[PDB]
């Protein structure tokens, strides 16, 4: 796959001037960058199930020694107490100031990019 | 008759003209290894010489690194290999690293081949395709054989100098032993003023030699107070040894 | 606009989960001990007791037990009391 | 259906525009958002408790009761603060019920 | 309650274990991708004002 | 042998860089009195060699503990660093950790009266690292196992779903406690991480090698 | 040739043609630091695209 401004230079170079400013949108569009479309789902990968029964495999197994476990009521019912917090937690945090707020942690998403300023690099 | 089978096992399959047999797939893993062990052996490396040639032009660069560090500890010059090794490395030398490059050029500096397209794409190499702290990360012993070898063959690049000037100092030059810290300041100063290229790093080789001037003659300090002159009008001032404190 | 091509691949675990999987479940089964509850015997006992007198009660308790203590088997009656 | 795609753009509009802090009215009552939020919270543990209690009541607290009895039984063995003589009074009484 | 372990030395080796795994998952996952985007950002705000200064110096388009 | 591909500004890689960009800063690197240039890089560079990774240690430290508090925290499950072996033997793993550190910056030989009671309160940094993250994840789900079984007694005894402004006044406290053991969780995930860069940082300190030769004006 | 040249320059970088080709050289200066900013943040936003 070679550079794709040597291929504008040279789908320009070989065309005529009567049809050259109708092949720009050809030659734009044969330099655009892959943008791969979206495929059909296939949903729930060979990896995905392995997380959600395996999951699954450790919370009934949890559960069933924490319903034997002789404070079995008590412990039972902090499971209770724990997915409620899981619960006021979704309707609590403010899930786009988090996503924002992660962003600046890291400086690389904190600003722009910063080099390459247009009129160092014109070809005139 | 148990150690008559055994013996005459041992002379018909475990011989070394088998040894090269198996040898013949993968040759520069086995030529690395067994120089590391101490196999020269100057005619069972011709059977590696040529059993790699058709595979040279499509090696990855850790094993041009190591084709050359094993046919430089087997001594072993083979021009036409050593000519497909270095349109390996000037083919590419994006890929190639500090750490590769100046274990090859060591090889080409021992044989003295090289060629123009080759220095330069070293030098290309080890200045813009590789880390600016390389050098730092080399042992000033490696880059004075670099230092030379582009003296050797009178090429003048001066971005390479300043990069190697860069992996001399009381860090880089302490790691090694006295003997060894005087073969390369002596040879870091013989190709420095061959350019006449006095970076702010060479007073650090300088230095490296004014702090024990016991182990100098008075014919290598005369080479050595050369450079400190030559060196002490281009960087605008005058040498002073540090007393720590 | 590379939105999509991250759709394609799914979930993915990280990337050596199963050397921490493998090194967990390798310190719980390679305890070098019996198994937490369980004592050694020779093979002429195991041989010749049932199943039901080599259960213990402690290690049987009842799965949601209406008086605290109850276990789901009794073991052997055979008590050296 | 599809068994992922479903239910989950049925838990999307579950989770998200399905507000029975509005739909149920419920601001005549309650003051912010903030405060209906702090007490389904403590609604849920409530009716968790409730529910995990009711599930199987007749059963010997393991916790520490103060005191108190859950209904007409006050002597069995749901009360007994004892196990082993409660777990002899349980054995009796499952033979009659 | 339960407050000793019935191995102390399986305990912490699987704190060990897990410590060591984190650090391996560190320094040869995470932190890679880290620095891959963490530096072609900081290199190239380091270097924009000396970039763009060498390339006005060479292009001869003015 | 093919890895995966990363999104550039995943939400993962924000915050395990600003977490590994905050466990760096605690032990800064000293700024050396020459100007940095290609002459003091090698100095800068071997003063980087020879300093420990404690921010790679201590973002290790963070999120091994984080992850192990906060389990304690998801139904069905208790956390790791509840376990006395567990949570006092990462204590113990940064106190040696320092200490070979420290043993290493000679040629690992071991340091009147004074010197066996800066010792004990240094041994003691050993025990006190790991019993702090252990005593706390205990004695935060302890209490809720305690206060459970109270609020119990009460939906017990009474009605279900009856005589419900007793057990609401409980409920809330009992929630209110979980809120709590969130805020322990990652404090003692951060106490854990920022004492183990004071520990290790104390023997963090080797001699800047510098210029030992210079062409002055 | 010229439209030629333009094609390439305009297909590559179409920010280009936000600076008229009059007032092109009254923005350099001996530094690059010293361009007019003029349609230095113009060009700079344009060049990110229509989104
Ligand atoms: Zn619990």
């Amino acid at each position: 796959e070679g550079n794709s401004v040597a291929g504008i230079i040279k789908s320009v170079n070989e065309t005529s001037g009567a049809n050259l400013l109708s092949s720009l949108k050809t030659i734009k569009a044969q330099a655009a960058p892959i943008y791969p479309a979206a495929a059909s789902s296939t949903g729930y990968s060979t990896q995905a199930k392995i997380a959600l029964f395996g999951a699954l495999s450790w919370i009934l197994y949890r559960a069933d020694g924490q319903s034997k476990a002789h404070e079995w009521i008590v412990d039972l019912n902090l499971n209770v107490l724990q997915a409620a917090w899981l619960i006021s937690f979704s309707s609590l945090i403010p899930f786009r100031a988090v996503y924002f707020a992660f962003r600046g942690m890291a400086p690389a998403t904190a600003s722009t990019l910063n080099g390459l300023k247009t009129f160092s690099s014109i070809s005139l | 008759p148990s150690q008559n089978l055994v013996s005459t096992f041992a002379n018909k399959v475990i011989v070394e003209e088998n040894l090269v047999n198996v040898a013949e797939i993968d040759v520069p893993f086995w030529s690395y290894w067994l120089s590391s062990a101490g196999f020269t052996s100057k005619d069972a490396f011709v059977k590696f010489a040529e059993a790699v040639k058709p595979k040279v032009a499509a090696l990855s660069t850790s094993d041009i690194t190591n084709l050359t560090v094993a046919f430089k500890r087997a001594n072993y010059y083979d021009k036409d290999l050593f000519t497909g090794i270095e349109a390996n490395v000037s083919a590419n030398f994006t890929k190639f690293e500090t750490e590769q490059l100046l274990q090859i050029v060591a090889t080409f500096d021992a044989f003295n081949h090289s060629s123009v397209a080759f220095l330069d794409d070293v030098a290309d190499s080890i200045t813009y395709c590789n880390h600016y702290l390389a050098p730092v990360r080399a042992g000033a012993d490696e880059l004075a054989t670099l230092l030379t070898y582009y003296a050797k063959n009178g090429h003048e690049r001066a971005d390479l100098l300043a990069t190697v000037a860069r992996g001399f100092s009381e860090v880089s030059l302490g790691k090694l032993s006295a003997a060894q810290r005087k073969d390369t300041v002596l040879s870091a100063l013989k190709a420095f003023q061959t350019f006449g290229f006095y970076p702010e790093s060479i007073e650090a080789v300088i230095g490296a030699a004014l702090v024990s001037p016991a182990e100098y003659s008075a014919e290598e300090l005369k080479e050595v107070e050369a450079v400190k002159v030559a060196a002490e009008n281009a960087l605008g001032g005058e040498f002073v040894l540090i007393q720590e404190g | 606009s590379y939105s999509a091509y991250f759709a394609k691949a799914g979930f993915q675990f990280p990337a050596g989960l199963s050397a921490l999987v493998a090194g967990i479940v390798a310190l719980n089964v390679c305890t070098g001990r019996p198994t937490k509850g369980t004592k050694e015997i020779s093979n002429a006992e195991y041989n010749a007791t049932p199943i039901g007198y080599l259960q213990s009660p402690d290690q049987h308790p009842t799965a949601f037990p209406k008086v605290p203590g109850m276990k789901d088997v009794h073991g052997s009656p055979h008590h050296h009391h | 259906m599809a068994v992922t795609s479903f239910l989950g753009k049925a838990f999307e509009k579950y989770f998200y525009d399905f507000s029975a802090y509005e739909q149920f009215g419920l601001n005549r009552f309650l003051s912010s958002k903030g405060q209906y939020v702090a007490l389904r919270h403590v609604g849920f543990v409530m009716v968790g408790v409730n529910v995990l209690l009711a599930a199987n009541f007749p059963f010997n607290p393991p916790f520490p009761t103060i005191g108190m009895c859950p209904a007409g039984w006050e002597g069995t063995w749901v009360c007994q603060a004892d196990k082993a003589k409660a777990l002899e009074m349980y054995k009796e009484w499952k033979k009659s019920n | 309650m339960k407050l000793l372990p019935e191995s102390l030395q399986q305990e912490a080796a699987t704190a060990a274990v897990v410590a060591s795994w984190v650090l391996w998952h560190l320094d040869t996952q995470l932190l890679p991708t880290i620095m891959r985007e963490h530096k072609l950002h900081a290199c190239w705000a380091a270097a924009a004002k000396r970039y763009n200064e060498k390339l006005f110096k060479l292009n001869p388009s003015y | 042998s093919s890895v995966r591909d990363v999104k550039t500004g995943s939400l993962p890689t924000n915050f395990l860089t600003g977490v590994y960009r905050f466990w760096r800063s605690q032990n800064p690197a000293e700024k050396p009195h020459d100007p940095v240039n290609d002459r003091l890089l090698p100095a800068v560079v071997d003063a980087s060699d020879k300093r420990a990774s404690i921010g790679t240690w201590a973002t290790t430290f963070f999120c091994t503990i984080i992850s192990c508090n906060l389990l304690g925290l998801m139904p069905f499950n208790e956390a790791p660093t509840s376990g006395l072996g567990f949570a006092t033997g990462l204590g113990v793993s940064v106190w040696a950790t320092a200490t070979i550190l420290g043993l290493s910056k000679t040629g690992f030989k071991f340091p009147f009266i004074f010197v066996p009671l800066e010792t004990i309160s240094y041994t003691f940094r050993a025990v006190s690292l790991g019993v702090r993250l252990w005593v706390n994840m205990l004695a935060g789900h302890t209490l809720l196992h305690i206060l459970t079984g109270m609020a119990l007694a009460l939906p017990f005894s009474l009605g279900f779903f009856s005589m419900v402004p007793a057990t609401f006044g409980v409920c809330c406290l009992l929630s209110a406690l979980v809120g709590l053991e969130y805020l322990v969780a990652v404090l003692q995930s951060g106490v854990f991480s920022i004492l183990s860069t004071v520990y290790v940082g104390e023997f963090n300190h080797d001699k800047f090698i510098g210029p030992a030769a210079k062409i002055v004006k | 040739r010229l439209l030629k040249l333009w094609a390439k320059r305009l297909l590559v970088s179409p920010e280009l043609a936000i600076v008229p080709l009059n007032e092109f050289d009254a923005q350099l200066a001996s530094k690059f630091e010293g361009i007019s900013p003029k349609y230095q943040e113009l060009l700079s936003a344009v060049a990110q695209g229509n989104k």
